């Protein structure tokens, strides 16, 4: 039971950061796609 | 910088969807070619902004490298003498810096010139100094 | 009577085994999912399939062989074509590509 | 630390790390080299380079007194890699990574 038990803290507490370490490398992914693009403003009136 | 009356009102406009010989798919450096087409068919004349990027491709051999990074427009003397829509697109390149288009920005514009008045262009590639025979 | 290939840009970056091209303006443009050959030399190419047509004109491409030869601002030419492979009785008994090259 | 030129301006801070700006003409910072930061006119915050982009922003990694940066301080570099005192001196002493007592 106490092996099963530390066995089942470790499982979980990895699921947990394999998941979110998932969705990190997702949200990093569509972030570095995005491009800015040119500013229209006026750049002279400054 | 003081822009011009001409340039700063189409600045504002949307010229980004107005008709152009081509269609080419948009760019950050297209957009500045299309500005720089803009402002020149108000004027009718196109080869002074081809002397323009002459003259900057000449200017840019003696700048120091990387110049591009901080490179000041308004500071540099080459510049002084290019036309007011080349200056003003030399200056919205550096505020965005972006001046390391300006070769794109420079072979979009000859496109759009050549589309408009009829110009056919057939890019002829020879071996490093066998350029003196092209007969064939 | 010339065999005249249609070339659609110039190969921009290269990261591994896939490579990106830039097309030349007013060019025809290339299709998707189609093969491209990348003139590594003036008789030799090197296969690629179209993967992504981006918003900036950016054209991902999948290189399939002489990957050592392609080099950063070297010209493609599009087929216009699917990957087509030779089938038959043929083939029984040899070993092949998946570009059907023995 | 001996301060040779300003190589920009603080312009983000993260934390404990922070990025900066380039100085007119981009004097430029050795990589992995230490920076200070100066924080008031007569103390400096020590930084050490670990990223130099090409826009020319330079990464630093906040290293003493981080709570006394703030963004448009002036950035001096050493141009020399971390040293720090050595020998039968320091026996019996209290110091800290930067080697100060």
């Amino acid at each position: 039971q106490q092996r099963t038990s530390s066995l089942y803290n470790k499982t979980r507490q990895f699921g947990i950061t394999a998941a979110l370490i998932e969705i990190l490398s997702a949200m990093s992914s569509l972030e570095g796609n995005a491009m800015k693009g040119v500013r229209r403003n006026k750049f002279w009136e400054g | 910088y003081t822009p011009p009356e001409g340039l700063k009102k189409l600045y504002a406009s949307d010229f980004e969807n107005s008709k152009y010989p081509l269609n080419i798919v948009p760019s950050d450096s297209v957009l500045f070619a299309k500005f720089l087409y803009k402002a020149a068919e108000e004027k009718g004349n196109f080869d002074n902004i081809l002397s323009d990027f002459q003259k900057i491709a000449a200017a840019a051999s003696k700048l120091p490298i990387f110049w591009e990074r901080t490179a000041v427009v308004e500071k540099i003397p080459e510049f002084k003498q290019l036309s007011e829509p080349t200056f003003f697109t030399l200056v919205w390149m550096q505020n965005n810096g972006m001046l390391e288009l300006i070769q794109e920005v420079a072979e979009v514009y000859e496109t759009f010139v050549n589309a408009k008045q009829k110009k056919a262009v057939a890019k002829i590639f020879v071996a490093p100094g066998g350029e003196k025979n092209v007969e064939e | 009577f010339f065999k005249t290939t249609e070339m659609i840009g110039y190969v921009h970056s290269i990261d591994g085994t896939i490579a990106t091209l830039i097309p030349a303006p007013g060019n025809p443009g290339v299709a998707y999912n189609t093969i491209i050959q990348i003139q590594v030399s003036p008789t030799t190419f090197a296969a690629g399939l179209v993967f992504n047509l981006e918003k900036d004109g950016r054209i991902g491409i999948i290189l399939m062989d002489n990957i050592t030869e392609v080099q950063s601002g070297q010209k493609v030419m599009a087929t216009g074509q699917l990957l087509h492979i030779p089938v038959g009785a043929g083939v029984l008994g040899k070993v092949v590509n998946p570009l059907g090259h023995e």
